[PDB]
RNA sequence: GGUUUUGCGCGAGUGUUUGGGUGUAAAACCCGCACGCGUAAAGGUGAGAGCUUCGGCGCAUCAUCGACCGAUCCUGAUGUAUUCGGAUGGAUUUGAGUAGGAGCGUUAAGCCUUGGACCCGAAAGAUGGUGAACAACCAUCUAGUAGCUGGUUACCGCCGAAGUUUCCCUCAGGAUAGCAGUGUCGACCUUCAGUUUUAUGAGGUAAAGCGAAUGAACUUUAAAUAUGUAAGAAGCCCUUGUUACUUAACUGAACGUGGGCAUUCGAAUGUAUCGACACUAGUGGGCCAUUUUUGGUAAGCAGAACUGGCGAUGCGGGAUGAACCGAACGCGGGGUUAAGGUGCCGGAGUGGACGCUCAUCAGACUGGCGCUCAAGCGU
């Protein structure tokens, strides 16, 4: 009789996918990235971006 | 050439013969032959008007009139068909029958080496 | 349809019978009995017994006849085979000719008791124009 | 609206003034897509747009 | 008086009411012979609703192959009164023919013809009378008739146009098809499509190259731009006989062949569906704009096809209108926009960045007031 917004809604939301409440409790939407030292750019890439 | 009736016939319309020539709306047109005689041919073709199609029956002669080429693909279609239908059915295994619309580009690198990119301007001076 | 266009209540009473039929069974016998009574009269010409008698005889001789329509004589026809023919209305004649060759008269309402899905029925249709 | 690029928004379930609809990138939808152009505005969406 | 459709009774029959009998008396009830109209004087195969004991049986209708008849074309039997007849085998035969009847009567609605004929509206003409004094008036036929005007009476709901193709002949026009609607039949997202894609048609048209040849007409490649045709089951391929056809000849065509493909059954996307048959109202203007093309003029302009709109359209903008831009309409509340705007009239910025312009009637993506490091112009 009355449509309601799941994004609204969070019972709407539970009944349609029943993951949201260990989406939201597990924090898989702040995911952080891998660890470690990333490498620095290559001299190459860096020549050809300022180019004549 | 020698014509059946009930061929897919497309004409051309040249300036050579000015007998029995067809309006500008039938230059370069495809129709179905129902009607042969000693050298002109009946043909039907369709016709646009505000929102229908009417056939009309027209009159061209041998030069202009040759049998089309756009039904052999049909036959060739079907023939390979049936014949990757019948090794498929042979060798146990599923194969691609229809055609497919050319699906977009996946995903490659390309190499800087021995490809070193030019910077190039607007106008091209030299 | 909606509505029948006759008037005569009895036809309305057939018309209500076969809806419930047509909706609560799942047999296409009893849709095409509810959609030939709503068809006009014109639309259900009257069907003689020599298209009858013509039609039974395969092996539809144990079968009921269901007509949509007036079952009308066939002076034609010398000699009426046994029948059970289920029909709206039967002229003097050809109800008495039936009965007299030990056959047998129905109607679409004793039709629908006897024979609720159409089991064992043979639908026949008069000759259009 | 031309009778043509009218047919290609009937034939998109484009017959009302903003409407929404997914299509696959096929180059027979885009040539249909590139001729309805000077109506429609279209692009790739992401996983919270769908 | 015809004709179409809905209802009803009876049905190969149907219709009592000219009339007779009867009556509680213009009612109702009954019907003897006629008469009108109608009827009389079952084949195979393939689809196909429906049924099924799952083996099949198959309505109506359609296609195809056959059968019979009025009559027509030869061949011309036994026979014949001796000048009559048509038996057998053949024909590209027809029909408002047969092939298991559908009509009669009545009611309601629509249409057509004729009567005053939807209402009102000439000049006339004829018949019979009344007067005068150098044709006129009166009554009737007559509610005459022809074109052409004016008018044509409650509400609401649903669906809704055309101003074109072709033909014939009067000029003073109709018919056919188209647009709208109704019924029946057949399937049913099978199928269909103002569409893309694939192959294909006329443009190799532009371009690039000719350190390839050759010379827009050069081309390896190849645009842009529009428009026809085909996308399996109503299908495919090949092999073999027949034919009335055809050619030197299955050279092809048609009728008989066979096979396997229903789990990509042979692109995309949409599918609130389409085809046929039958029946019924209103309409035959033109104008504007775009694309392509031809010709002329001092310049405008003239001739073709094309779609979109107007006629039959309200709303927001557009200085009124109109064109043009947006967007198309049940009654309301809230939110957000389009085109256009935010100095005041007028709802919303005298908002921000960069420059230019002082015009003795600037300029305004000005209407008025008015504005000048704008309230002008370009981003």
């Amino acid at each position: 009789v009355q449509k309601k917004n799941p994004l609204r809604n969070k019972q709407i939301m539970l009944r349609l996918n029943p993951y949201a409440s260990t989406f939201a409790k597990e924090k898989l939407g702040e995911v952080k990235a891998e660890e470690g030292k990333p490498p620095k750019v290559p001299a190459s890439f860096k020549e050809l971006l300022h180019e004549a | 050439r020698t014509y059946r009736v009930g061929d897919i016939v497309d004409i051309k319309v040249n300036g050579a013969v000015q007998k029995g020539m067809p309006h500008k709306f039938y230059h370069g047109k495809t129709g179905v032959v129902y009607n042969v005689t000693k050298s002109a041919v009946g043909v039907i073709v369709y016709k646009r008007v505000k929102h229908r199609y009417i056939e009309k029956r027209i009159n061209v002669r041998i030069e202009h009139v040759k049998p089309s080429r756009s039904r052999e693909d049909f036959l060739r279609r079907v023939k390979e068909n049936a014949e990757l239908k019948k090794k498929a059915k042979a060798e146990g295994v599923p194969v691609q029958l229809k055609r497919q619309p050319a699906m977009p580009r996946e995903a490659h690198t390309v190499s800087i080496a021995d490809n070193k990119p030019v910077t190039l301007a607007p106008v091209a001076y030299e | 349809r909606k509505a029948p266009k006759s008037d005569n209540v009895y036809l309305k009473l057939l018309v209500k019978l076969y809806r419930f039929l047509a909706r609560r069974t799942e047999a296409p016998f009893n849709k095409v009995v509810l959609r030939r009574l709503f068809m006009s009269r014109i639309n259900r010409p009257p069907v003689s017994l020599s298209r009858i008698a013509r039609n039974l005889k395969n092996g539809n001789e144990k079968k009921t006849v269901v007509v949509v329509a007036t079952v009308t004589d066939d002076n034609r026809l010398l000699q009426v085979p046994k029948m059970e023919v289920a029909a709206l209305r039967f002229t003097a004649k050809a109800r008495a000719r039936i009965e007299a060759a030990g056959g047998r008269t129905l109607t679409l309402d004793q039709l629908a008791l006897e024979k609720p899905t159409g089991a064992n029925t043979l639908l026949l249709r008069g000759p259009k124009n | 609206i031309p009778p043509k690029p009218r047919k290609i928004l009937q034939l998109l379930r484009l017959r009302q003034i903003n409407n929404g609809v997914f299509v696959k990138v096929t180059k027979a939808t885009a040539e249909m897509i590139k001729i309805v152009e000077p109506w429609v505005a279209y692009g790739y969406p992401n996983l919270k747009s769908v």
